[PDB]
RNA sequence: UUGACCUCAAAUCAGGUAGGAGUACCCGCUGAACUUAAGCAUAUCAAUAAGCGGAGGAAAAGAAACCAACCGGGAUUGCCUUAGUAACGGCGAGUGAAGCGGCAAAAGCUCAAAUUUGAAAUCUGGUACCUUCGGUGCCCGAGUUGUAAUUUGGAGAGGGCAACUUUGGGGCCGUUCCUUGUCUAUGUUCCUUGGAACAGGACGUCAUAGAGGGUGAGAAUCCCGUGUGGCGAGGAGUGCGGUUCUUUGUAAAGUGCCUUCGAAGAGUCGAGUUGUUUGGGAAUGCAGCUCUAAGUGGGUGGUAAAUUCCAUCUAAAGCUAAAUAUU
RNA sequence: AAACCCAUACGCGUAAUGAAAGUGAACGUAGGUUGGGGCCUCGCAAGAGGUGCACAAUCGACCGAUCCUGAUGUCUUCGGA
RNA sequence: UGAAAGUGUGGCCUAUCGAUCCUUUAGUCCCUCGGAAUUUGAGGCUAGAGGUGCCAGAAAAGUUACCACAGGGAUAACUGGC
């Protein structure tokens, strides 16, 4: 009866969501995770719904 | 966390805080709140005046749904409108269209006169109701009618 | 033990609590067992919808009878009404309460028509052929919600009559507390005599 | 019973117009039904009174039938019952007058 | 004298049944103290541990002698809450539910009390046969001190009128479930180190398979497996999906109107007292003793009593899955 | 057992005060006085004046309880301005 | 009371006394008994009394040389020291 999951609220929730989907959109955030984006040519990296 | 916790930091220290003379003993004062009228009576007289004796009239079976009467104020008393009409019936105020509010609906069962409603005409549903709330109610220009 | 300025604890742990101890770690997989019954139940009865057709009824307790809320069953009186029996009912999921009573025109005449609409929007095979293959869905409370009914309009003409409405609550509660004394009053002053 | 339409008073709350429900047969439960009626008044006949009763028989004849409900709020339980009990017994000595 | 009945017996009589183990969870009985109260006696610990009896895969409870006071709800269980609240309590320490509301899960029913009386229509057993979780025939027997049909209060029954509507059981092949088997990709190519390559580097392959394990050191590609699908085997089964044979049935059930009726549980309810218990407070339940009912009656309606009303149920007999628990 | 989504309720809070029955928060630019950061105006500046959140002190007003007073009126004992 | 001013809310001043809970009385004749009423009864509001002298207020007799435990050099029975 340790205490093993911890609410968070749901907005807060989001909001760290929403901060880590604009962080995907910075090159040198993606960089700093050493990710191998240097000859990617642009980000937000897009492809067509046919994958 | 633990890490965080002044425990790592007593590590080295002889008793973790709690002194030498005093020497952190079970249960030194007594368990709860034994003493009260005793030797901890200065504090449950000067911080809970009132905690001993017994004051009025018991009520055997109370039913917390007798009493359910939630007050509304005036003050707010057209939140009870979605924003959609608000200003429309606040800009044409006149009778022969006005709005009527059960605040029952809304979860209310007694309104009351905090302050200013403007001067609209608004008819209000209400179980209960306050002389002050009405008189302002009829001052506006509505009417204040009863249900059940 | 007492101390400085805090609230008085009421903490209930005086007894050997810590045996018994119910923590709910079963949450997730109690869940995924509820949906596997529930579609295990659904396939044995494969087109019927898992629940019965259940009343429209009116909550007690004035703190809540300005809701109206699912009931039980459907009132013998309210069957027959929509024509049919209370056996052939509960074997076409309907949900039938032989101990309630109607007092209340309104919610027996919707649910009357909640009848109604069940009649017009099942199919019954018979029982000997076909079973016309007939898309069952899960949930008759979906297809028929439990609406609260529309008391009264938008917007309306004032019509004040000079009554005050506060001096009305005040009569009436005093009437009330008056009621029994002004009734021996009567009562002496009949008996003069 | 009908209602005014407030939410204080005596006839307080909503009107709404009424259905008076059919009667439930569970409601005539101890009602007297001629077999019974029947049954009852032979079994008084062959078994007869028992002592508390005769002990009552003859306080109504004596003493009258304030001591007798007394006595018989003891004997039973209740003032009711008592009641009931003691008229049980004035009917008793009338038709034991006549026979 | 003979033959019955009643009650009681004996049989290594014919057939069966109980015991003990386990006991986490479950139903009960019994029952502490340490401890807390800064001492201690009520209290608390706790209606707990220990002790005793008794079950199942769940048990128990359960279709209201309920909750309520609402425009009323509507078996039981469990969760969220109500609520650390109303209340109990050397009113100290401490203890402490319930109705409503939201949800999971949902399911309802059956006996007694009625003349079959133009037909004990009921049933165990034995024995012959058969298609054997049983059936048919025959024969003793049980039973009228009441076995079947009929009805269970939501109703219902006996007559009278009037028309309509609906039905049972076997086989076969599938599906559902259980258990189990089997088949279903890609490198062991090159160099260095090393005792050993599963290490490092080069070139490649498979991937709905780069989970895991093994193999002389970190192996998707060496092996088992994994993943994806396929092909079988054996059962249980009435859950349904089709096909086939029997026609159950001059039977049963349902529905409308009139009329006459409408049986409803006793050393129980209830009361007094004692003890225990409960938050239950002029007495919550339980038990003992004493007293002991009624039938337009009785219970409940959380302040004892009398009077007048109202509301709501229908006890003293009974069965029932699921949601729930599980050292 | 994650992550994602959601209805209706419920909890706290938005109203207190009285044992309770119960009543229930604007005379006023939501008050006045004193002081108050910051802002504004004049001033080269010094400073003067205006406005003055928060906060503090104080006098008042409003709601409830208590003690009074007790109008129009009336089931003549209710009502309570 | 005094003509009056004025004095007087016990004793010329400094001591002469007492919580909760319970009971009881007085007052308002007011509130509640929660399905609705009447009358009893009971419970509540406000002010006192019944008392705790260990006097901020447990309900309380001894012995142990048969003794026990936690401790004390905060504390005796030796030396020593002043
Ligand atoms: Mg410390
Ligand atoms: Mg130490
Ligand atoms: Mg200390
Ligand atoms: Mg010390
Ligand atoms: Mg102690
Ligand atoms: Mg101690
Ligand atoms: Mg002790
Ligand atoms: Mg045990
Ligand atoms: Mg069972
Ligand atoms: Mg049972
Ligand atoms: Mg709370
Ligand atoms: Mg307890
Ligand atoms: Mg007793
Ligand atoms: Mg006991
Ligand atoms: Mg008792
Ligand atoms: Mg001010
Ligand atoms: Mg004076
Ligand atoms: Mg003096
Ligand atoms: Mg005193
Ligand atoms: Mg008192
Ligand atoms: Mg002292
Ligand atoms: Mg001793
Ligand atoms: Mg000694
Ligand atoms: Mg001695
Ligand atoms: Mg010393």
């Amino acid at each position: 009866w340790r205490k093993w999951n911890v609410k968070v609220n749901h907005n807060e929730k989001r909001y760290a969501t929403a901060s880590a989907i604009a962080a995907t959109a910075v090159a040198s955030l993606v960089l700093a995770r050493g990710h191998r984006v240097e000859k990617i040519p642009e980000i937000p990296l897009v492809v067509s719904t046919d994958l | 966390p633990s890490r965080f916790t002044k425990t790592r930091k007593h590590r080295g220290h002889v008793s973790a805080g709690k002194g030498r003379i005093g020497k952190h003993r079970k249960h030194p004062g007594g368990r709860g709140m034994a003493g009260g009228q005793h030797h901890h009576r200065i504090n449950m007289d000067k911080y809970h005046p009132g905690y001993f004796g017994k004051v009025g009239m018991r009520y055997f079976h109370k039913q917390q749904a007798h009493f359910w009467k939630p007050v509304l104020n005036l003050d707010k008393l057209w939140t009870l409108i979605p924003e959609d009409k608000r200003d429309q019936y606040l800009k044409s105020a006149s009778k022969e269209t006005a709005p009527v509010i059960d605040t029952l609906a809304a979860g209310y069962g007694k309104i009351l006169g905090k302050g200013r409603i403007p001067n609209v005409p608004v008819i209000v549903k209400a179980r209960f109701v306050s002389k002050l709330a009405e008189e302002k109610i009829r001052a506006a220009g509505g009417v204040v009618e009863l249900i059940a | 033990a007492i101390s400085k300025n805090l609230p008085i604890l009421k903490n209930h742990f005086r007894k050997h609590w810590q045996e018994r101890v119910k923590v709910h770690f079963d949450q997730a997989g109690k869940k995924v067992s509820r949906r596997n019954a529930r579609a295990t139940r659904a396939a044995k009865i494969a087109p019927r919808p898992l629940d019965l057709l259940r009343p429209v009824v009116r909550a007690p307790t004035v703190k809540y009878n300005r809701k109206v809320r699912a009931g039980r069953g459907f009132t013998l009186a309210e069957v027959k009404a929509a024509g049919l029996t209370a056996a052939y009912a509960r074997t076409i999921g309907i949900a039938v309460d032989h101990r309630r009573q109607n007092r209340n025109q309104e919610i027996f005449d919707a649910n009357v028509q909640r009848l109604k609409e069940y009649q017009s929007k099942i199919i019954v095979f018979p029982r000997n052929g076909k079973a016309p293959e007939a898309e069952q869905v899960l949930s008759a409370a979906a297809t028929f919600p439990i609406a609260q009914p529309a008391t009264d309009v938008e917007a309306r003409a004032v019509q004040d009559n000079g009554e005050s409405a506060f001096r009305t609550l005040r009569l009436a509660r005093s009437e009330k507390k008056f009621r029994g004394i002004r009734e021996k009053r009567a009562r002496e002053k009949a008996e003069a005599e | 019973t009908v209602k005014t339409g407030i939410a204080i008073g005596l006839n307080k709350g909503k009107k709404v117009t009424s259905m008076t429900p059919a009667p439930k047969i569970s409601y005539k439960k101890g009602a007297a039904s001629n077999r019974t009626k029947f049954v009852r008044s032979l079994v008084r006949e062959i078994a007869g009174l028992s002592p508390y009763e005769r002990r009552l028989i003859d306080l109504i004849r004596n003493s009258g039938e304030k001591r007798a409900r007394k006595v018989a709020k003891k004997r039973l339980g209740s003032f009711t019952r008592a009641k009931a009990k003691v008229e049980e017994m004035n009917n008793i000595i009338a038709a034991s007058r006549r026979h």
